[PDB]
RNA sequence: AAUAAAUAGUCAAUUAAAGCAAUACGUGGUGAAGUGAAACAUCUCAGUAGCCACAGGAAAAGAAAACGAAUGUGAUUCCGUGUGUAGUGGCGAGCGAAAGCGGAACAGGCCAAACUUAUCAUUAGAUAGGGGUUGUAGGGCUUGCAAUGUGGACUUGAAAA
RNA sequence: CCUGAGUAGCUCGGAAAACGUUAUUUUGAGUGAAUCUGCCCAGACCAUUGGGUAAGCCUAAAUACUAAUUAGUGACCGAUA
RNA sequence: UGUCAGAGCACAUUAAUGUGUGAUGGCGUGCGUUUUGAAGUAUGAGCCGGCGAGUUAUGAUAGCAAGCGUUAGUUAACCAGGAGAUGGGGAGCUGUAGCGAAAGCGAGUUUUAAAAGAGCGUUUGUUUGUUAUUAUAGACCCGAAACGGGUUGAGCUAGUC
RNA sequence: AGGGGUGAAAUUCCAAUCGAAAUCCGUGAUAGCUGGUUCUCGUCGAAAUAGCUUUAAGGCUAGCGUGAGAUCACAAAUAAG
RNA sequence: UUCUCGCAGUCAGACAGUGGGGGAUAAGCUUCAUUGUCAAGAGGGGAAGAGCCCAGAUCAUUAAAUAAGGUCCCCAAAAUA
RNA sequence: UUGUGGUAGACGAGCGUUGUAUUGGAGUUGAAGUCAAAGCGUGAGCAUUGGUGGAUCCAAUACAAGUGAGAAUGCCGGCA
RNA sequence: GGACUGUUUAACUAAAACACAACUCUAUGCCAAACCGUAAGGUGAUGUAUAUGGGGUGACACCUGCCCAGUGCUGGAAGGU
RNA sequence: AGCGAAAUUCCUAGUCGGGUAAAUUCCGUCCCGCUUGAAUGGUGUAACCAUCUCUUGACUGUCUCGGCUAUAGACUCGGUGAAAUCCAGGUACGGGUGAAGACACCCGUUAGGCGCAACGGGACGGAAAGACCCCGUGAAGCUUUACUGUAGCUUAAUAUUG
RNA sequence: CUACCCUUGGUUGUGUGCUGUUCUAAUUGGUAACUGUUAUCCAGUUUCAAGACAGUGUUAGGUGGGCAGUUUGACUGGGGCGGUCGCCUCCUAAAAGGUAACGGAGGCGUACAAAGGUACCUUCAGUACGGUUGGAAAUCGUAUGUAGAGUGUAAUGGUGUAAGGGUGCUUGACUGUGAGACAUACAGGUCGAACAGGUGAGAAAUCAGGUCAUAGUGAUCCGGUGGUCCAGUAUGGAAUGG
C-alpha cells in the first residue's frame, strides 16, 4: 500500500478533527482549511498534524 | 455447562432476547473507509436471526 | 596411631529399627505422553498415571505480621451457595477463585529473651533451676491488695454401670 | 530492659496461588535493615486513616478410606451372567 | 427352486368353500451394505443356538401436564426419622425497571448542543414430572499403525573376556 | 539391554519377531475413515445447489422436509385481459 | 409456497428432450440455464434396459370401459377398399 | 367430500419381555419351559387340545429398565 | 572388477560391497586428546609422539595439474558493532 | 598428463578391422568425452576368484525327437482319517442386453439319471480389508543454511577469595 | 587589585576498576612418604608442585540435527512440475436478475487543493479552399460535418450547449443523525428523502455530506498516539484501564 493520508486539527482547541488524502511529492505546501469544529461549535481554521 | 468466556465479551443480552453486538471494521483502517461508513459502524446493532440459535446456547 | 598430649580407629555392654501388607486412603520429592487446540510450539491432558521416601489410624493444616470495607468477622477442616461471577487465557480452546452467607464440629496451650539462682582453669558465649508468653500491646524491674479456688489437650489406684 | 538476624526486604533466574508471574506466598545465586515515635499489611506506589505483631514449637473434634470381624439388605447376577 | 392355475393319488381336521404330495400351463435374475445405478464378473455371512451396540451423573433451552400465584414461587447443605414419604431449615435461585462501557438517571434512558431523530424499554410468573435436542465426562459400538513410563530378557545370534 | 547394546557395515543381530525388541500401565489413546446398530402400524416427505472453509470423502449458515402456532383477504396459486 | 418456534436430513448425482461453452456439431465425456424421470417409484409398451412413451399401486374380486403400443403362430385381439 | 407408493428424515398410536407394588386368581385332579396340530387377530403378536415335564404361575392398572437381533472377514459352543 | 586369504544381508542378494597390508592428513606433551557415565569411577594405558584416537583412499610400479572468490579450518592485532 | 562408446555415450544397433555362412553381445581402434579424470584417486599389473562377460577342443538326451525299462506314489481292495472354501441350488451352449465380458435375463439351440480316472479353459476360482496410485490437516525412520529449543564445547560478571 | 566560568599540563591525595609482577594461609592434585593396615579405594599428618588462577554454583553472549517436538497448503478431467488463489468491466449468460469450467479478452492495489463545490460564459475532433518563417502535420480566419472529439486510467454504459473547455469565489473532500428500499446465509456492501447546528457559491430559487458511474483494498486480538461533562480495590491522588 501507499500510506497517502493525512490529518488536520483545529488550531484553538488542538484536537485532530478531521482527515483527508494529500499527495506530498507535488504540492509540499501544509493544508490550511477552516472546517467545522465540534468542540468549537463553529468553523475555526484547521491545520495539518503529523 | 460454562460460558463461552470468548462470547460473554462480546454480545451483551437485552430484555427479551435480541442479543446485543458492536460493529466491526473500527480498529484499524480509518481512511480506506468513508465517514458515513465510519459513523453508520460506531453505533452498535442486533445479531441476525440465523446465528441467534448458535449465540443464545452459546451463553 | 603418623605425634608428646589429643582426636581418628579398634574392642566390649545396653537399648531402638531393618521387613511385610488393606491393589484403599495422607503427605512429600520427581514427573511425562496420548488427546483437545479440528494441524501446532505458548496452553490443555496434569501436577493425572508411573518411580521413590515416610508414617498413621487417620494423616496434612492450624490459633492471624489475617479478612477486607465496615459503629464489621475473630484458629483450622468439611458440605451447599456465592457462579460458571470478578478475573485470567496464541483473550482461542479452555481455566476458575477469595470475600460474604447458611451449616457439621469447637480448645487453645507452650518455649527463646530480658531479670534472678548454683556450678563449670567460670575467659561461658555453657550445664541444671526459678520466671515469663504477648496486641483494646504485653512481660520483666520497684511497691502494695485480693487469692485458695476452677480447669483440662492430662498420671496412678479403687468402686460401679 | 526484652519482645525469635544471614531474618523481612532489594536484585537475577523460576514457581505455589483462580491468575500464562503480579500485589500476597515460597527460593537456587548476591547483597542486606530497623526495635513500640518500631515492623508488616489493606493488587505497582506515596501520605492520612484503620487492622495485625512475623522470622520458634504443639493440638482432639467434624473429614477420606474398608482387604478385615459381626448382624442384615437388595424393583443386583443366577453357570456365555 | 417359489407363486397363480391344475389333474390324478392317498388320507380325514383347532369343520373348515378342508389336509399331504403336485404330472402339466402362465410368471419369475436372493438378503443386508454402500452407491448416480448392483442379480451382480463389488463386497459380508458355511449352518444353528446364545452373547453383543444411543445409557448414566450434573447443568441449558424447547414442547406437554400438574401444584402454587400477583410484593409471587421455591428450597440446597444439614438435623430428627423404619438404610422412609415428610417436618424443621429462607442462606440463596428466578421473576418484580430498564438503559448505559461506567459513575449515574429512572417509565424513562444511551448517543447528542438537542428535551428532535433513531436504538432499547414502557409486565406476564415460578417449581417439579415427563419427552426431544444439546454441553463435560470413553458418551452408540468395534477397529489402528502408534506416543510415553516402569520392568523382563545375551540359555539362539554379534562382539569381548 | 532398548531415544540402548553389538556390528571385518547388510539397516546385521539383540530368545522363530527389529528403520528401532518383549510384555504391563497411562488406556476404553484418537480416527472428518470402513463395517455394524436388534419390534410393529399409521400421517407427511426432501436434497445431491449457492457463500465461506489448510476446505473439496468433512463443517456452519441460507435453500428444500416435518411438527406446533398465527396470518384467513389486500397473502400464495391457476386461467384470460 | 408469507412470519415465529422445536427437530433433522442433504452439499459423490445420473439420463432423455431443448439452447450454448470446452471438446474434433467425438464420446454413456465434461460444465452450465431449462423441462421431465430416476433417485426415494411398482404395472403396460419397448424382446431383454433405473433415466424413453403411457401412468402414479389402500387390500380382495376367476367384473366392465380405456391410454401409449398392437391385432398370421409364438402372444390376447381385424376385416374391407 | 378429499385422500391412503416412498429411502434419508420429523410426528402420532401401539405389541412383547424381566421385576416391584397393590387388587383378583390357577396349580401334583399336574405349573412354567419344549416339540406337534388342518385356529383367531390390520401388524408387532395371541389363544385351544394332546404327548413330554415334575413346581411354580396368569390376567387388569401404574412404575423401573442390562428391554426386543440375520448381517459387524463379530465372540463362545456344536454341527455339516 | 577387486590386489590376494578372509567377513557379510540366520530364513530369497556372498558380490564388483565390507575388511585388509600399505599411504597421507589431522588431533594429542600425560590428570594426554577422543570416549561411557549426571558425577564418582573406568577404558585410552600399568601406554608416552618410532605412541594413541579420528577422517579419506586401499597390495605392488609410475603419477597425483589449476583455483583460497564462497563454505570450513588456523592465526591476527589496532579499529567497528 | 593419462584414458576413452567404458559397469560411465543420450542420437548409438557410431564408423573401421577380426571372429562369424550370418554377429544390437565380444576383442582392438578413431574421438564433437551431450556429462571421463587424477587419493569420493588416475593408468598398468603376475597370482587368486562357489564373481562377471565372450570365442573354442573334447563332451554329452540341452536339442532335430521322441522311445524303453525298474522302483515309490498314483489307480483298486482292507484299516485310521485332515484342510483351506462355502448366501440356498435341482449349477448347458450361441447371438444380444445389462453396473458396459452372464449357469440363471431375452430370443434360438442342445441335452436320459448317477459315478470313476484324467486335464485345467471358466465360475473376473481359493489363500492376503492392494505392496503400486491417490486421499487423510494419519504414523514412523532419515536429512538439512525449515522453525523453536536443547545435552555438550567455549567466552564474560559475580560468590568460593587473599 | 578581590572573585566566578572555559582549553592544556605538574603535583601531593584519595576511589575505582584495567592490564603486569612477587608472596602465601583459602583452595586443587591421577607427585612422593607415613599411619588406621597384611588394604593400588578412602580419611588424617608432612613433603612437592600449582596458586587466589583452576575446578565448582548462579547469571549472561556465541557455535551447536549430537539430541527432541513439530509444520512442510488447496484447486487439479489421476497425482507431479507448470498456472492460479482477492477486487473491477465485457462476452460466454439462452432479449428481467442470476448462472460453472485450468472458457475467451483485459485492468486495480489509485489519481486531483483542483480533475472537489458553486455562479457565469462557451461546445467537437477531422477535411477543403486561403496564408512569411513553417515542413504531411504547430497557429491564423472561413466554411463543412452530426460525433469518428473529449470524458484523469482497463472495458462497458452514459454524456455533443452535457457529466466537455475557461473564469471569479471558496473548501459541503461538514458535524450529529436517519424514515424507506436494494442486494444479501452471516459478516459486510450500496442508495437515500427528511431533521437540527454552523458554513460556501449565488440577486434568488437552488446546489453542495467528494469527483459522470462501476474497482482502488484486509476481520479479531495485542500494543501505541490525541481528546475526555467515566471509573480510580479504605480515603486523597497516581499507575492501570474505559
Ligand atoms: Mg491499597
Ligand atoms: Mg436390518
Ligand atoms: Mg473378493
Ligand atoms: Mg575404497
Ligand atoms: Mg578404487
Ligand atoms: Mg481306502
Ligand atoms: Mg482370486
Ligand atoms: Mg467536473
Ligand atoms: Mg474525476
Ligand atoms: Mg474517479
Ligand atoms: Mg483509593
Ligand atoms: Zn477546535
Amino acid at each position: 500500500a501507499v500510506k497517502r493520508s493525512t490529518r488536520l486539527g483545529c488550531n484553538d482547541c488542538r484536537e485532530i478533527n478531521y482527515l483527508t488524502f494529500k499527495n506530498v511529492k507535488k504540492n509540499p505546501e501544509k493544508l490550511a482549511l477552516n472546517k467545522f469544529c465540534s468542540r468549537c461549535r463553529k468553523v475555526v481554521v484547521h491545520k495539518e498534524v503529523k | 455447562m460454562k460460558v463461552k468466556s470468548a462470547a460473554k465479551k462480546r454480545f451483551k443480552l437485552t430484555k427479551s432476547g435480541q442479543i446485543k453486538r458492536k460493529h466491526a471494521y473500527t480498529s484499524h483502517l480509518a481512511p480506506h473507509k468513508t465517514t458515513k461508513q465510519k459513523r453508520h459502524l460506531r453505533k452498535q446493532g442486533t445479531v441476525s436471526a440465523s446465528d441467534f440459535k448458535r449465540i443464545g446456547n452459546l451463553i
